[PDB]
């Protein structure tokens, strides 16, 4: 819908996961940003050819089904009422619990959804996204959203998406930030620790 | 019932800036098409004698 | 082609400059001494000048070929009738005088009806450019006229007419439903947005600022004008105080008749 940019920041030497959230949910409330509630996105990994059947708490109803790199169904209730009924096309393939676990917050109708990367029970990486509203075409406002990124994270400032490379004129999807969770799920997977 | 008051109230404002004060010129003017809570009213309060220059 | 006839300008004025200054040079030196009482504010002067003339001499010619750089490249009876023509044009701009729209108007004290399809053919006029924006006449209630317009993928907009002058005109984004559930064009909502509602005010202070008692034409001309600088939202920073965000607010208020985005403390 909205613009967004994912990323990561590790702990950073200083003391410990939670510890550069809590900084940057200070330099925040500095800021004077009001909240909007929690966020989770959950992810889940099938196969015979990569399924990903997966969640986002933003918008339950929306059942994200993606292949490895095919086009993405975002689906509802009953596409996971027919999704159980083949279980030999397409295997479980459980343990896939990669999972941003965090909080959103609100200044003047700017959105970040910030929070911590668990593989599960066990966190393991901070995940960073800031987004606005009311960008309806993509790649048109990117010096907005850097000088926001640049304005309160200090280090471990990104740029340049992934989905800033798949360029069109037309309005910003949620299959876009999706899949900028998904390339942010590759990134954390392989280090693990 | 509170828009038809606040309208009634602020025709009773008005009235009472017309009655007590006629020295430059006072104007109200509504607008011919309106909604059910809220509306669009014009009021002018300009001079005697040269209000085309006053714009 | 007139880049060459005009680039020429230079260089044939720059060849004159030449011969005049070499000339200085030759006559200047060849004056003798003018001692003007001491000889310290004339001797010392002597190598001033010597110096300027010769350096003046010398820029001449370097400055010539920089101009050179860029450059590239019944009989004669009738041919005097031809240009008169082309001179004519500029007779036309001989009775134009600069007063142009500024009068020296006084108080206008003293001591109608135009049907709907001369509004379809005022606003065919202005439509025909401009392909990334779009028009939509509607009258649903009554003959006044009120127009859905696009702007590319950015801008969703109803323009309310009323008695052939302007009503009313509300913003809204792209993908958001600017029907009713019953189809018909919503007439009083709001735009849900802070930035949208912040220049609504805006827009209403531009419609009452393009004042024409007789010519509403060139006053909703200029609106769309004036509107058309609003594409480039999200996409300048403000000319004075150089992020876009003033309070988290990036500039919109374009200047009367000084289109540039601003905000109301950046004025
Ligand atoms: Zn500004």
């Amino acid at each position: 819908m909205g613009v967004t940019c994912v990323s990561q920041m590790p702990v950073a030497e200083g003391k410990s996961v939670q510890q550069t959230v809590e900084l940057l949910t200070r330099k925040l409330e500095m800021l004077g940003a009001e909240k909007q509630g929690t966020f989770c996105v959950d992810c889940e990994t099938y196969h015979t050819k990569l399924m990903y059947v997966m969640h986002n708490s933003e918008y339950p109803l929306s059942c994200f089904a993606l292949f490895e790199n095919g086009p993405c169904l975002i689906a509802d209730t009953n596409f996971d009422v027919l999704m159980v009924k083949l279980k030999g096309f397409f295997q479980s393939a459980k343990a896939s619990k990669i999972e941003t676990r965090g909080t959103r917050y609100q200044y003047c109708d700017f959105l970040v959804k910030v929070g911590t990367v668990t593989m599960g029970p066990s966190a393991r990486g901070i995940s960073v996204e800031v987004e606005y509203g009311p960008c309806v075409v993509a790649s048109d406002c990117w010096s907005l959203l850097l000088e926001f990124l640049q304005s309160f994270l200090g280090s471990h400032t990104p740029g340049a998406p992934a989905v800033f490379g798949n360029r069109h004129d037309a309005v910003y999807g949620p299959a876009d930030t999706m899949v900028q969770y998904m390339e942010l799920f590759n990134k954390i997977r392989k280090q693990q620790q | 019932a509170k828009h038809i008051f606040l309208r009634s109230r602020a025709a009773a404002t008005i009235d009472s800036l017309a009655s007590r004060i006629e020295d430059p010129q006072i104007q109200a003017h509504w607008s011919n098409i309106n909604d059910v809570y809220e509306s669009s009213v014009k009021v002018l309060i300009t001079s005697q004698g040269y209000e085309q220059i006053c714009k | 082609v007139s880049v060459n006839l005009e680039a020429f300008s230079q260089a044939i004025s720059a060849i004159q400059a030449l011969r005049s200054s070499v000339s200085r040079v030759f006559d200047c030196l060849k004056d003798g001494m003018r001692n003007k009482e001491t000889l310290e504010g004339r001797e010392k002067a002597f190598i001033a000048h010597f110096q300027d003339n010769l350096h003046s001499v010398n820029r001449d010619l370097n400055e010539l070929e920089r101009l050179s750089n860029l450059v590239g490249k019944l009989y004669s009876q009738l041919l005097q009738a031809y240009k008169w023509s082309n001179k004519l044009q500029y007779h036309a701009g001989l009775a134009s005088g600069l007063l142009n729209q500024q009068s020296l108007k006084r108080s206008a004290n003293q001591m109608l009806v135009l049907p709907p399809q001369y509004v379809d053919d005022v606003i065919s006029r202005i439509d025909r450019m401009f392909p990334e924006m779009s028009i939509h006449l509607s009258r649903p209630n009554g003959t006044s006229a009120m127009l859905l317009v696009t702007l590319g993928k950015v801008l969703k907009v109803i323009v309310v007419m009323r008695s052939l002058f302007i009503d009313r005109t509300i913003v809204k984004g792209y993908n958001e439903n600017v029907y009713t559930e019953d189809g018909k064009l919503d007439i009083w909502s709001k735009s849900n947005y802070q930035v949208f509602q912040k220049v609504t005010d805006h827009a209403t202070t531009a419609l009452l600022h393009y004042q024409l008692p007789q010519m509403p034409d060139v006053v909703v001309r200029s609106f769309m004008t004036w509107l058309r600088s609003y594409i480039k939202l999200f996409q300048a920073p403000c000319q004075r105080c150089g992020k876009f965000l003033q309070d988290g607010l990036p500039p919109t208020w374009r200047d009367f008749r000084t289109l540039e985005a601003f905000h109301d403390t950046c004025r």
